[PDB]
RNA sequence: GGGAGAAGGCACGCUGAUAUGUAGGUGAGGUCCCUCGCGGAUGGAGCUGAAAUCAGUCGAAGAUACCAGCUGGCUGCAACU
RNA sequence: AAUACGUUCCCGGGCCUUGUACACACCGCCCGUCACACCAUGGGAGUGGGUUGCAAAAGAAGUAGGUAGCUUAACCUUCGGGAGGGCGCUUACCACUUUGUGAUUCAUGACUGGGGUGAAGUCGUAACAAGGUAACCGUAGGGGAACCUGCGGUUGGAUCA
RNA sequence: UUAGCUAGUAGGUGGGGUAACGGCUCACCUAGGCGACGAUCCCUAGCUGGUCUGAGAGGAUGACCAGCCACACUGGAACUGAGACACGGUCCAGACUCCUACGGGAGGCAGCAGUGGGGAAUAUUGCACAAUGGGCGCAAGCCUGAUGCAGCCAUGCCGCGUGUAUGAAGAAGGCCUUCGGGUUGUAAAGUACUUUCAGCGGGGAGGAAGGGAGUAAAGUUAAUACCUUUGCUCAUUGACGUUACCCGCAGAAGAAGCACCGGCUAACUCCGUGCCAGCAGCCGCGGUAAUACGGAGGGUGCAAGCGUUAAUCGGAAUUACUGGGCGUAAAGCGCACGCAGGCGGUUUGUUAAGUCAGAUGUGAAAUCCCCGGGCUCAACCUGGGAACUGCAUCUGAUACUGGCAAGCUUGAGUCUCGUAGAGGGGGGUAGAAUUCCAGGUGUAGCGGUGAAAUGCGUAGAGAUCUGGAGGAAUACCGGUGGCGAAGGCGGCCCCCUGGACGAAGACUGACGCUCAGGUGCGAAAGCGUGGGGAGCAAACAGGAUUAGAUACCCUGGUAGUCCACGCCGUAAACGAUGUCGACUUGGAGGUUGUGCCCUUGAGGCGUGGCUUCCGGAGCUAACGCGUUAAGUCGACCGCCUGGGGAGUACGGCCGCAAGGUUAAAACUCAAAUGAAUUGACGGGGGCCCGCACAAGCGGUGGAGCAUGUGGUUUAAUUCGAUGCAA
């Protein structure tokens, strides 16, 4: 409280800490598939969601979701992970970039497609 | 201890005219009698004076309204914990003009608008509305 | 308290200078006092004498021979002599 | 027909009041071990790198100092040589490097500790009502677990008839 | 979670040295120099103009442009030179690569292109010296990956287009629909009409100043030569370039996608799915009507982009200087003393550092902002201004702060005499009780619990009376009583000793307040040595309870609880409220001084210290606090910055140990929390009702049979009703 007092001790602002620390200030990383397989979400969520663990051209390790209804992914599998978190699923932070790299789009997309990595349709 | 008695004129002003007293009363102080001036000159109190020789004693004949004391806010601004010191371009003014500030200038102590208008500034006591 | 001489490093002979022998040790003549002696003070002669620094110098080698610890890390057992 | 003084006691309920961590409202909430999966992290004989202190060892090139050997167009010469220079040698500084021993930091390590997160599992029921032994704090001992027990402290304890 | 650092070290003399001052260097001499105003050590980093954000103060940042510095493969070195310890120089050493006929050589893209590698990701091995500018040259000119330009990429900013107008029962198709119709939608088709841009032909500024031949005049000079300057004419110089721009031709012709529509948030319906598949910035959607998933129709918002991710600031008053907090929400150190530090009552004089005024210089340009100018507009370019809120020098002002000197007495102390007190330390001593020992009387139980049993008693308990030993604690007094900084302190007496308060006046003269670091104190438990040991009682044993019962209850009982001397340093160490000072209405009490009044009553009127309960304004989220503040102010300190992780780990200091102290991060969640409200609930309470109990009379539970159910059986024993309420 005292001017005395922040004049020996200054004012010092908290240092965010991040919720995307493996992208390292990135748009994007890319890795290779380590696992591929489904897990289960939290209360009150119920379902088999995609998920696959990931080593990082960094050498960093995480799991990362792979979005959308269908994937063809596989140990092995190179893709391309961004940030963003499954909420109902803790320790999951990223997500798969649909439709980059071996990643393929999502099938028969119509609505939101470029989130899913889905040409457009000729018609 | 007592290591700010302008604070303290300020507050028994403050304090005594919150109570709806008639006058106030302090141990007197060149400062405190300069300052009471300013009040005075100003029309935020009807009158003082100081009784004693030896030991000064200052009295400050408080001032009503409506059944409203004339003084709605005093308030300590520079201190011994943080002097506050201003320029002529730089002097505050209070309520927009409405209230003043009391300045400690090498000319002696006068209002905001006083010392604006003299091309002077200095060490800024306190505001009063 | 130890562990510890842990480990590891440097110096090391000889000659000269400082000082023809130094710091120190010892201490005579002389002078003076004296409760006079196997005495005290003063005095510093002679004797003896390490060590250091500087400069120089010989050899492959200066703790030159004899003499004279090898050192360190993990672990069982018994405290210890 | 009998019997009711009476409302202390059982059961259901009404009003006032109080405590509550309950609100799909006590068939409530909630605690820890244990089992399984995942995450990050500490410890860990160690393993591998970075940087660094101290003690020494080392001494390329260069520059400067010294200079007997060798060598030299310009200047001096009494024509023999001089002065001066170069080379070589030598000393000082110092890069690489070497040795010994410490310090520090990053990564990693059989295994091990506790921690967090999960729809549902096993054991109990520790806290919330006086939670059915009031609770909690510090401490100490004990016990599958929540905990129990001793000592002192606090009220952030219901009821006081 | 670095406190000490330093031998050329700090200074002096003299010699040397540099372009020049200088421990720059050397000798000698002195023993200094730096450091809590942060040295040393460790981590990180080029600095600035400015950039982004913000109303501002700030926060974040240092591409592109410009200024300074540093580097040129790594480490070291000097040579040449006005300048270098040299970006395409030299030498040595290292790392690495290339050539070789094997003996020996050569090189350094962080210049411009380009390559490999790394990466989510960043371009052509282009044209020209025409322009500006640099090097050389008298010049002509030569060189210039500076520069001017061109290529690539929606990377961004700005501009424009992808047509304009007309077009209705408003078609077909799609979608919704209660089958009436609504919608897509003037949208489309049709009808005229325009032609930017792209395409194709035609024409054509400016960026060009110079330089070259001649000529003429001046200055030169012996000269009309030459030279140089300035006019004149002639012929010339553009990489960009198919330039900008202008005219013509053809036809709407070649030019629309992306995200979203549950709330926050502009935009709703159907079908599919069914806690799946899936969505999800936050809340939260999904088990049969899902505007939240996925498709569709419709709609909203953007538009050559649109979304997602990353990233800074904002909103965030959420590090609060401007501009916050700590009783119960995160936060007062358990308490005190106190160095450094911060702050400091009142008067005079002085000073003029802080502060204030003025003047002068400087604050590069660009950027930002204002008014103009130029490209068809805009982006962009540009003139002038204003601004750079800053720094420095000089000269003044003297109220406030600081320095200096003298003071002053109210703050603070000292003195005198008294008062109250479980304040501390030591030594004595007392009566009650428990347990034990020894006896008298007495005889079959005592003890314990909800009930018991273990236990104790005919070796005579328990009960009673008597005598004695020992330890521990001090009933009544006793009380929102008292004392102490806090912890805490209680029988009585003495001794040693600290603090508080009152009365009166004298003395000192601001000697004061606060306090990081430091030091001391600090309940209980615990630790070490030796004593002590009645009662109590962790551990432990036995008896019970219980489904279990490592408990609660009982019978025992060790450490411990007690003493001395050491250690530990923690508690809900609490008023969960730091210390000091000043100010602001009241009522009732408790306690303890003291002045006055026929003391004429156990009183009457004042005046201090402490304290309890209410309560006023004000404060507060409320609860509540309320002259003992949580009100109004000031001085200084400590502490907080979402929950969990954690008062944990690592490091340091401390401890015999137990452990204490200082004190992180990853990870994870969208909560955690405070006060108060309405319910419900309680093995909480009060008051009150009902054949609820109590008072009565008769039953059911036993028997045989009727009947319903369960179960069992069966091919089937049909389905339902299941605590009171089957
Ligand atoms: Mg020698
Ligand atoms: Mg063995
Ligand atoms: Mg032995
Ligand atoms: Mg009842
Ligand atoms: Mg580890
Ligand atoms: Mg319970
Ligand atoms: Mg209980
Ligand atoms: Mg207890
Ligand atoms: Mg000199
Ligand atoms: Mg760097
Ligand atoms: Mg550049
Ligand atoms: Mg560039
Ligand atoms: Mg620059
Ligand atoms: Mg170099
Ligand atoms: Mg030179
Ligand atoms: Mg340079
Ligand atoms: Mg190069
Ligand atoms: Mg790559
Ligand atoms: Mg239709
Ligand atoms: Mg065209
Ligand atoms: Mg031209
Ligand atoms: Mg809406
Ligand atoms: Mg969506
Ligand atoms: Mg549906
Ligand atoms: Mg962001
Ligand atoms: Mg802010
Ligand atoms: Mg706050
Ligand atoms: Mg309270
Ligand atoms: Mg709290
Ligand atoms: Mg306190
Ligand atoms: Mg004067
Ligand atoms: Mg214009
Ligand atoms: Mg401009
Ligand atoms: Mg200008
Ligand atoms: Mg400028
Ligand atoms: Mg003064
Ligand atoms: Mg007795
Ligand atoms: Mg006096
Ligand atoms: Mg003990
Ligand atoms: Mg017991
Ligand atoms: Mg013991
Ligand atoms: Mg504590
Ligand atoms: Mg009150
Ligand atoms: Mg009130
Ligand atoms: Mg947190
Ligand atoms: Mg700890
Ligand atoms: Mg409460
Ligand atoms: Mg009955
Ligand atoms: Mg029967």
């Amino acid at each position: 409280a005292t001017v005395n007092q922040l004049v020996r001790k200054p004012r010092a602002r908290k240092v965010a800490k991040s919720n995307v620390p493996a992208l390292e200030a990135c748009p994007q990383k890319r890795g290779v598939c380590t696992r591929v397989y489904t897990t289960t979400p939290k209360k009150p969520n119920s379902a088999l969601r995609k998920v696959c663990r990931v080593r990082l051209t960094n050498g960093f390790e995480v799991t990362s979701y792979i979005g959308g209804e269908g994937h063809n992914l596989q140990e092995h599998s190179v893709i391309l992970i961004r940030g963003g978190r499954v909420k109902d699923l803790p320790g999951v932070r990223y997500h798969t970039v649909r439709g980059a790299l071996d990643c393929s789009g999502v099938k028969d997309r119509k609505q939101a497609r470029s989130k899913y990595g889905v040409k457009r349709p000729k018609a | 201890s007592m290591q700010d008695p302008i604070a303290d004129m300020l507050t028994r002003i403050r304090n005594g005219q919150a109570a709806n007293k008639a006058a106030v009363t302090m141990p007197s102080s060149k400062l405190k009698v300069a300052i009471a001036n300013v009040l005075k000159e100003e029309g935020f109190i009807e009158d003082f004076k100081v009784e004693g020789d030896t030991k000064p004693e200052l009295e400050l004949t408080l001032k009503y309204f409506q059944g409203k004391a004339v003084v709605e806010s005093i308030q300590r601004v520079s201190r011994p914990g943080l002097r506050i010191y201003k320029r002529k371009d730089e002097l505050p003014k209070v309520m927009a003009g409405l209230g003043i500030a009391v300045v400690s200038t090498s000319k002696g102590v006068m209002t905001d608008r006083a010392a604006r208008q003299a091309g002077l500034g200095g060490e800024i006591i306190c505001y009063v509305a």
